[PDB]
RNA sequence: GGAUAGUGGCCUACCAUGGUUUCAACGGGUAACGGGGAAUAAGGGUUCGAUUCCGGAGAGGGAGCCUGAGAAACGGCUACCACAUCCAAGGAAGGCAGCAGGCGCGCAAAUUACCCAAUCCUAAUUCAGGGAGGUAGUGACAAUAAAUAACGAUACAGGGCCCAUUCGGGUCUUGUAAUUGGAAUGAGUACAAUGUAAAUACCUUAACGAGGAACAAUUGGAGGGCAAGUCUGGUGCCAGCAGCCGCGGUAAUUCCAGCUCCAAUAGCGUAUAUUAAAGUUGUUGCAGUUAAAAAGCUCGUAGUUGAACUUUGGGCCCGGUUGGCCG
RNA sequence: GGACUUUUACUUUGAAAAAAUUAGAGUGUUCAAAGCAGGCGUAUUGCUCGAAUAUAUUAGCAUGGAAUAAUAGAAUAGGACG
């Protein structure tokens, strides 16, 4: 089998310049939790509606429907 | 708008389809090298038909030509590398009169029945594709390798498979537990 | 031509056929094994000559 | 002589002269003048597909005698009705009235074929299937 | 002069009357974006190029314009036209020739998946973002490599360097089978680890997996062209076949079948287009008395073409290229 | 010593010429289509060959040639050299 290796001095250094692919991989990054690509894109558009604070307009939304 | 693969066939078909005479002497080159279908003979008159038309080119070439010189010995020092070209016929006027069985007769399907290892063609057929050969470390399952001169040596059964030590098949493995379990308790 | 004329009759042949289960027989080998059984059948052994060495002679002769 | 221009600079006359006599020959002229896409059945395409107006026996042309069970098919996309053999032996019960089938040419460059007098087509497929697959019963017409 | 970033009839004022054209202008057609290039392979040529690169154009049709270095932008605006969505009928809102997907069209063309790990791009910028791109899916468009079996034993024929008076068989050896014998292998399947951004598959590899009805190769043909049947049964100018020539009306070498056989073979057939074959477009290279084809005749402008002749012959110099002789 | 084609056509050499593709050199992707990779050595801190070359000339530019084929010139001398 061939293939490629890679030593660095000082481990800090290899948590430094390792693509963090490799480190979970090592267990020595944690692997993290995200939503989907589709759903996060999603998100952004939603959160392009909204000019401003949000919970501001939360207090408009909430201002009607007393009614 | 990733850069385009390029291809290219390895064989060609002949002009009259039904020719007796040419069928014939198709299938006798079939059946001595023990070959698959037309279309291995096929690539063959190919190459041949490509490395004729290069030296006819040459050929018509002033000798001392750089580019007949150049191009005229690299055709013809790949051509006794595989032992396509004997160790003098080395003028181009000679891979002119060269013809298939002379590649046919480099196939390491041809090779492993030349020396031992076979006795068939079809023996060596089976062989190579089946996993127990070697050329130096590598096993070589493709019947038309093209056995090169200096790697005619290295041929031999492979590292793995019974026939070059390292356990038997598993075939033959079965038959010795079957002869355990039953009458042996 | 005339173009009317009757189409009462067709597939008439081959429906009429008495129809024939194929035989069963042994399997043909393929590839380069078939290959192998020509060489050797159509020329190696030579069991079929007048002098015309004949491929699907007929019956008898 | 020879009666054609030697002249070194001749050549458009000789350009020309060619430029007008290639226009007797038959398979330029025709794919000069649009001939497929205006006159052709078909629009030039390899197969179109039509619906099937009735059946016609076609009585074949001397020395041979016979009834040649066509089918009579307008082209969903001219609207052209052309009149189409079935091939083989009593295919003409797999294609029905008003059946959609799949046509193609009778490889004589447009010309009629042996002794079927003025059909230029075959069919190929009702109703999506296959000639073949039906009449070799590997498939059965489907139920509609 | 005005305008433009700037040249310029780009536009305006005045003034001239020019400008293009049988060496084909102008117009009409293109099932026309141009090019790098593609198919065909004596050569000369013929045909094709929407489409991976470069250049152009457009973003339903037109025009307008805002911002800005840069747009006459369309995942910017304004308006008309054509479409077209929501509505409480007051109003609002849209441009998939981006990626997927739908409808329609048709002979004709795949998933509403995954990811920034690679390639590179952008930004205030190592980090964010990227349907650019890449991953996987579909995919007999093309292309490469090439399993579907290999090797022995018995029993007749066999040819049989023999040994022969009379199977007196020497010792082999080719094919054959209701006969046996073990060997082998991946197609699959599957721990793992490998691969990967994560997976998939490939490569590697434990445990498995080959004896016929399996792990069963197909597609076209068997009168000529053209490779292979005068075999059997059916049909009876009917059904059908047949590119072409032909075949079938009761002994069909051509149909429908069985058997056998040929050809190519994970591929083969059919239609259409195109090239070679075509010296049947002919420059190379055709033909024109009768086969297709010399204008009834002469004149003649474009075009094409156009006799000969003007420094030859002689004498020196310098240094290169290949050549047989020796290691 | 540096500079004439009267005015051309023609022909030689060269420059300027994208990659892909085509031809082709090198390279055992196990063969191959491909790809532009790789090849040594102790594999302990290394060494190293590559990624050629050929190719439209229609037109332009630079150039050597003057056969062929055109073309210009003194005739009412309004000709040449000084
Ligand atoms: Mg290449
Ligand atoms: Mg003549
Ligand atoms: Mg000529
Ligand atoms: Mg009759
Ligand atoms: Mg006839
Ligand atoms: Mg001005
Ligand atoms: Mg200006
Ligand atoms: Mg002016
Ligand atoms: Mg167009
Ligand atoms: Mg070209
Ligand atoms: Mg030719
Ligand atoms: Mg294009
Ligand atoms: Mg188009
Ligand atoms: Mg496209
Ligand atoms: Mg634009
Ligand atoms: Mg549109
Ligand atoms: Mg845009
Ligand atoms: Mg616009
Ligand atoms: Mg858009
Ligand atoms: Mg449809
Ligand atoms: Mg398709
Ligand atoms: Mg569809
Ligand atoms: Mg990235
Ligand atoms: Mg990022
Ligand atoms: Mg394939
Ligand atoms: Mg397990
Ligand atoms: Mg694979
Ligand atoms: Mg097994
Ligand atoms: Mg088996
Ligand atoms: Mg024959
Ligand atoms: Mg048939
Ligand atoms: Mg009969
Ligand atoms: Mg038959
Ligand atoms: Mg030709
Ligand atoms: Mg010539
Ligand atoms: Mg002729
Ligand atoms: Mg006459
Ligand atoms: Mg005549
Ligand atoms: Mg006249
Ligand atoms: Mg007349
Ligand atoms: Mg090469
Ligand atoms: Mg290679
Ligand atoms: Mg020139
Ligand atoms: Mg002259």
């Amino acid at each position: 089998s061939v293939g490629f290796g890679l030593v660095y001095n000082s481990v800090a250094e290899a948590k430094k310049f390792e693509p963090t692919y490799r480190l979970v991989r090592y267990g020595l990054a944690e692997k993290v939790e995200k939503a989907s690509r589709q759903q996060r894109k999603q998100k952004k558009n939603r959160d392009k509606k909204i000019f401003g604070t949000g919970k501001r307009l939360a207090k408009k939304v909430a201002r009607r429907n007393a009614d | 708008p990733r850069a385009p693969r390029t291809y290219s066939k390895t064989y060609s078909t002949p002009k009259r389809p039904y020719e007796s005479s040419r069928l014939d002497a198709e299938l006798k080159l079939a059946g001595e090298f023990g070959l698959k279908n037309k279309k291995e003979i096929y690539r063959i008159s190919f190459q041949l038909s490509k490395i004729r038309r290069a030296a006819r080119d040459l050929l018509t070439r002033d000798e001392k030509d750089p580019k007949r010189l150049f191009e005229g010995n690299a055709l013809i020092r790949r051509l006794v590398r595989v032992g396509v070209l004997s160790e003098d016929k080395k003028k181009l006027d000679y891979v002119l009169a060269l013809k298939v069985e002379d590649f046919l007769e480099r196939r390491l399907q041809t090779q492993v029945y030349k020396l031992g290892l076979a006795k068939s063609v079809h023996h060596a057929r089976v062989l190579i594709t089946q996993r127990h050969i070697a050329v130096g470390k590598q096993i070589v399952n493709i019947p038309s390798f093209m056995v090169r001169l200096d790697s005619e040596k290295h041929i031999d059964f492979a590292p793995t498979s019974p026939f070059g030590g390292a356990r038997p098949g598993r075939v033959a493995r079965r038959n010795a537990a079957r002869k355990a379990e039953a009458s042996g308790e | 031509a005339k173009v009317h004329g009757s189409l009462a009759r067709a597939g008439k042949v081959k429906s009429q056929t008495p129809k024939v289960e194929k035989t069963e027989k042994p399997k043909k080998p393929k590839g380069r094994a078939y290959k192998r059984l020509l060489y050797t059948r159509r020329f190696v052994n030579v069991t079929l000559v007048n002098g015309k060495r004949r491929m699907n002679p007929g019956p008898s002769v | 002589g020879k009666g054609k221009p030697r002249g070194l600079n001749s050549a458009r006359k000789l350009r020309v002269h060619r430029r007008n006599n290639r226009w007797a020959e038959n398979n330029y002229k025709k794919r000069l003048l649009g001939t497929a896409f205006k006159s052709s059945p078909f629009g030039g395409s390899s197969h179109a597909k039509g619906i099937v107006l009735e059946k016609l026996g076609i009585e074949s042309k001397q020395p041979n005698s016979a009834i040649r069970k066509c089918v009579r098919v307008q082209l969903i996309k001219n609207g052209k009705k052309v009149t189409a053999f079935v091939p083989n032996d009593g295919c003409l019960n797999f294609v029905d009235e008003n059946d959609e089938v799949l046509l193609a040419g009778f490889g004589r460059k447009g010309k009629a074929k042996g002794d079927i007098p003025g059909v230029r087509f075959k069919v190929v497929k009702v109703s999506g299937v296959s000639l073949l697959a039906l009449w070799k019963e590997k498939k059965e017409k489907p139920r509609s």
